């Protein structure tokens, strides 16, 4: 061989697919192990749910934030998973920061923390891209939406296809016995589903 | 979940930790709490009786190093070895490590939610980059237990006391 | 899909070690592996419990006078081996130990390090003190298993009447990661290089 | 070919694995001799035993540092192969210095220099990882452990499985006949395994 | 398993010889490859009574001015042929014999010395004094045939008004390694580069 | 062992070395000793009477080169030359070559030990790397025996004089 | 009691727990 440099050479470029020289000629490396918890895809991550902030308001504080109280709207979710907002600390929010654009579906999953003698109906309802935030239980029953009743279905679940809102109205008051207080709570969760897609990094802005 | 059953390569039942509405959460760091390459499992229930109401987040984290605020200085002895006795959560929102609480999900979890149950369990298989771990100073799991929703429910003398009660096996620990 | 890969998502050369010193009218660098000494890959990193890598290492010179085309000598030295006092010390010979000498106008230098470790993989987390028994300055979470090594670098011509600063920039590329048990995103700021502590505080997202 | 330089170069790596170009095209070397005492791994080395100071304390001298007099513990010898220690002047504690961590097991000889009539029993323990030292010979016979009478085996031997210490003290009192001295010794002797195995390169520190 | 394979125990190439000299308003190099110029590959090859191996050599400039980019010869001598009296002579053009000219900028120079003797191996120990008959001058233990001819070096370009010191450093890389007859670890410290004498000195180990 | 049958390409019987409890260790070198590409073997046993109590390594090193504490200056003519007159150690700890007595094992070492057996053999091939040497100046292999622990046992008359005998055959030697 | 040879009775699923007692001290609760 002519023996100076190889073509496609006399630089450093950042994110190379070429192999280096090593250290250590024919050191073993220490063996594999065949351990639990094995991931190789952030997908196989970003599908696992997280909490997040439905309660996000100034007054709240430590876990507060991630429940709201049931004693009309109860909580107003601005559905953008990586601009600010409840979803922005969620696995969702935090591995798709990473990237430039995302495609495919989410879910919420809700659960009602109540005592079991404790019922109620929420309308739950979604605003497709482009639509106007639902004012009142009115626009809300015309709106795609569910009724959760928290009988039979303690934590109601709910897709989103591919953003305004997902919106949560007491469509009834609540109802309960005299041995449970009006101190009742929601908890909001989502995750992406198996559909979904990450383009191309770009690097986090929250450290 | 993470799909072993208990394998390496009789329960203990800690005594029932006083919930309150206002209580921050727990955390029990294995092997410490039985005092060995083991398949742990842990099996955790409310005495809470029907009229109550109030939630519980039930997580095992693999090499949980609690952090804490406002020093650089690392945990000391007392603060990270805790026996059954267990440590309180000083900051359940950052699951002390300054990670979010409502990202704590990724690790595995089990919800106790007294309308639907009451009951809860995990197996904890061995995760330790070495084979067998055989000295007292390290503890590769931590299971945590995080109040969600405060407690609540009853009047008066029920005095909201609603008590945890936790079971530890280490099944498949071999020596 | 792109970085949903695992090994796409780490796979990004980081600029782990920046620093400088003069020649003039000491002066050497012994910096250990380990990837906390910058904020941005301590994150993406901190995302996983464990993993398994090669890392390959670059290392770049830059000057500002005050070209002259030096030898720069990039060594390895393992875990808990003897280091240098000085630019001079017998450890800059050492007969059964990697080094790499090279000069600044050729094309950066590259070295692989196979993975490195009497444990099956790096356990990026771990609350324990020691193998066997614990004295009282055995701090909490510093794992001997995960010391890696370090790189150490000097001049090797550093007789020159010309008077200059050498920066150099150090680039890891871990690479070929197998990866372990995911985590709860870190969504706070870090005040040093060996645990975890803080002092955004009590409220993660905006309102 | 374009005759300049190849790719992977413009450098000096210490340990490369790569070729170079001959002086003396095609001098034909002084051929190969078949003679014994070939060696392939350093392996083969360290299965060798050697003598070990078990009498290393200030007093001892020459030769004397390597056997102990039989007129309650006889020796105690400190077991990690590599720190300072009897083994740290043996195959097994020179060839593991030059190397990161080891692993596999070891095995004692012990040999007695005395006269045919003279006999004793012996109870030799070992203590494994994380032990206290047997403080006197009941702590010994809870400990695990062989009874060493001199009469039918000269020479007992110890596997070691993969520390504290092997611990050796006067269960009996000695006995011997009028014509033979109370100056009864014994020889220490260790080697490692078939099983043994060194990981990874760093130069000794006794020279 | 690594470094337990011999080739890969002694295959980490040694700085075999390390000086300089001035060039200003004598200064050649005639080096006989024997490793016993330095202390930690003397103990390290030590360890075995006869080798078999090429010897792969590289030489590394570097300056200290007070960069010119110079010519440098390395030759190599054979066994007991002529050497040089100075920076010029006729040896430095020799016809039947291997040399390579390079530049102070490119990449350090490589070659091989194929197994050069006249016996199947050297003999690392000998201690015998001649093949014939001895006479008084004829020193114990350097046997002619492990004479291993010598590296010889000059700058050609010299003429320069700049004035400066080129350093050397010479490594080589013994390759393809062939051992036979391993021996007890040398303990003790090296009085000079011919013999094997002393001055630790009577217990080689602590207490 | 090295494994050859004395092999190429009448025994001689050396006068007995008196030992006593503080003599440090003795070495003859081969050739020398018969005064040649030969299968050389060892045959040494101790004329010790059964109270007697010590014993021997008996051990052969390829190419020993004696070394000496205090100079750098090389050994002379006599210091090597031995015959079967033989030499001293004058540091059996350091086996004369700055090498630790504990580790000459590696080379083909056997044991005399009173009480197991007064006798032992050893096998020495040819390993010089040129194929016949030919001339009276060079040893290819050093036959060295020392004390690893103090003879003793007798008493008065018996003077511990405990004789060694040692015997040489050049076993398949050509010219 | 804890490390002794135990039952924990939960009043909930079963209001009246059974022990077999083989062949003594006590039974405690």
């Amino acid at each position: 061989v002519p023996t100076c440099l190889l073509p496609g050479s006399n630089q450093f470029l950042t994110t190379d697919d070429h192999s280096s020289a090593p250290a250590f000629p024919d050191f073993s490396p220490t063996p594999e192990m065949h351990i639990p918890g094995q991931v190789h895809s952030m997908l196989e991550i970003v599908q696992i749910e997280s909490m997040m902030e439905i309660n996000n308001v100034n007054d709240a504080s430590g876990v507060e934030r991630l429940r709201v109280q049931i004693s009309q709207l109860l909580f107003n979710i601005p559905l953008d998973i990586q601009l600010e907002g409840p979803l922005r600390n969620t696995l969702l929010g935090n591995i798709s920061r990473y990237y430039t654009h995302w495609s495919g579906s989410l879910e919420m999953t809700f659960m009602f923390c109540g005592s079991f003698m404790t019922t109620g109906k929420l309308i739950i309802c979604y605003t497709p891209p482009g639509g106007s935030s639902p004012t009142d239980r009115m626009q809300a029953m015309l709106a795609t939406h569910v009724v959760w009743d928290f009988g039979l279905q303690s934590s109601i679940t709910i897709i989103i296809p591919w953003v305004g809102y997902v919106t949560c109205f007491m469509q009834t008051n609540l109802v309960a016995p005299v041995g449970a207080a009006d101190q009742c709570y929601i908890v909001g969760m989502v995750a992406a589903k198996k559909d979904f897609n990450l383009r191309l990094m770009r690097d986090s802005p929250d450290i | 979940a993470y799909g072993e059953w208990p394998t390496y390569l009789r329960f203990y039942t800690l005594k029932s930790k006083k919930w309150e509405s206002n209580s921050t959460g727990w955390w029990w760091k294995l092997p410490d709490a039985l005092n060995y390459r083991s398949g742990f499992l842990c099996h955790v229930q409310c005495n809470a009786t029907k009229f109550h109401q109030g939630t519980l987040l039930i997580v095992a984290i693999p090499e949980h190093q609690i952090g804490k605020k406002g020093t650089g200085t690392s945990a000391s002895f007392a603060e990270v070895m805790k026996g059954a006795e267990g440590g309180v959560f000083e900051q359940p929102y950052l699951l002390d490590d300054g990670t979010s609480l409502a990202c704590a999900l990724v690790y595995p979890h089990q919800w106790i939610n007294l309308r639907t149950n009451n009951s809860a369990t995990i197996v904890l298989p061995w995760m330790n980059s070495a084979p067998m771990d055989f000295a007292l100073r390290h503890n590769n799991w931590t299971l945590a237990v995080i109040p969600v929703c405060p407690l609540a429910g009853g009047t008066g003398n029920t005095n909201t006391y609603v008590p945890i009660t936790i079971s530890i096996a280490p099944m498949c620990a071999e020596y | 899909t792109a970085e949903c890969l695992v090994e796409n998502f780490l796979g990004r050369s980081a600029l782990v070690c920046m620093r400088s010193f003069e020649y003039k009218n000491k002066n050497f660098f012994i910096w250990t592996l380990n990837t906390r000494e910058l904020v941005q890959i301590r994150r993406k990193m901190e995302l996983f419990t464990y993993l398994r890598f090669d890392t390959e290492i670059t290392i770049v010179p830059t000057l500002r006078l005050f070209l002259p085309n030096l030898t720069l000598q990039a060594m390895y030295v393992p875990t808990g081996a003897r280091k240098p006092s000085s630019q001079d010390s017998f450890e800059w010979q050492s007969a059964c130990n990697p080094s790499v000498f090279f000069k600044i106008n050729d094309p950066p230098a590259r070295l692989t390090i196979p993975f490195m470790s009497i444990n099956s993989a790096y356990a990026n987390f771990y609350d324990g003190f020691a193998g066997f028994e614990k004295k009282a300055t055995v701090l909490y979470g510093i794992n001997p298993a995960n010391t890696m090594g370090n790189l150490c670098l000097r001049v090797v011509n550093s007789y020159q009447p010309v008077q200059y600063t050498l920066t150099v920039r150090v680039y890891m590329k871990p690479k070929h990661i197998k990866a372990w048990a995911p985590r709860a995103p870190r969504t706070m700021p870090y005040t040093n290089i060996l645990n975890n502590n803080y002092a955004a505080p009590t409220a993660i997202v905006s309102h």
